[PDB]
């Protein structure tokens, strides 16, 4: 715990990294994660929102 | 089989061609929630669960993710997140 | 909320004339489509007669075209059914029916032709 | 007034807690902005959005 000031640092910020790529498994409230399976056979303006 | 006993006939292990069903002008309505008709021969699925029933023909709008009615509260439910179409034609001739 | 009553019954002879009513309450009926059917003693339920919810087509059974006449009200909101040339294979207890979000039978009147 | 320093971070801070509580009586586009009478009064499916 001697060079924890440098570790906590790259530890921190490789934790905000992997929760910025933890994002990328959220539909964010749609029927599902796959793009064409929210778009395609719903009706375009209708599925936009 | 009528709304009661709505027939589950699941299809899998084969090819299925869906530019046959989509160009054919007998069925009234072709409503479709997943992935677009044009790339459904493009892509690939796990299971089809084909089903098989007639409603009366002003319950033609129940069949959709949470609508209200005996069909829809009461017999036959659809998910809020359901994926396929609606495949519907007139039967007066048949019965 | 929705209740539908029937009245306008009662005996008749073979070939007589009446005119049922089915009052409704806590909807509209220039939105719902309207239908009766009716319950002979010993029979099934079977559909009469129908007018979709725009008021502008009309539907009958196959034993009773040509002879029963359908009607409705917007302004009273009451639907009527009107008899002729009654037979005594048509004496049964006429329900009206209507689908508003789940459909609702009325208790119906009893109307027997002999 | 000697003394404001310190209670312009107490006022800061208590302005920014009551911002956020006065911020839970917002619409943000709703018919109401109390989730009872959103999920009694509306059907499920078009209460989501």
């Amino acid at each position: 715990s001697a060079l924890g000031k440098l570790q906590d640092v790259v530890n921190q910020n490789a934790q905000a990294l992997n929760t910025l790529v933890k994002q990328l498994s959220s539909n964010f409230g749609a029927i599902s994660s796959v793009l064409n399976d929210i778009l395609s056979r719903l009706d375009p303006p209708e599925a936009e929102v | 089989a009528s709304v009661y006993a709505w027939n589950r006939k699941r299809i899998s292990n084969c090819v299925a061609d869906y530019s046959v069903l989509y160009n054919s002008a007998s069925f009234s309505t072709f409503k479709c929630y997943g992935v677009s008709p044009t790339k459904l021969n493009d892509l690939c699925f796990t299971n089809v669960y084909a089903d098989s029933f007639v409603i009366r023909g002003d319950e033609v709008r129940q069949i959709a993710p949470g609508q209200t009615g005996k069909i829809a509260d009461y017999n036959y439910k659809l998910p809020d997140d359901f994926t396929g179409c609606v495949i519907a034609w007139n039967s007066n001739n048949l019965d | 909320q929705v209740q539908l009553v029937e009245s306008g019954g009662g005996l008749v002879q073979a070939g007589g004339s009446l005119r049922l009513s089915c009052a409704a309450s806590g909807f509209p009926v220039k939105n719902f489509e309207m239908e009766w059917y009716r319950k002979a003693p010993g029979k099934e339920r079977e559909w009469v007669a129908a007018i979709q919810s725009g008021g502008v087509e009309t539907y009958y059974a196959d034993s009773v075209k040509g002879r029963f006449t359908i009607s409705r009200d917007n302004a009273k909101n009451t639907v009527y059914l009107q008899m002729n040339s009654l037979k005594p294979e048509d004496t049964a207890v006429y329900y009206c029916f209507v689908y508003v979000g789940r459909s609702y039978i009325g208790q119906g009147t009893q109307v027997t032709v002999s």
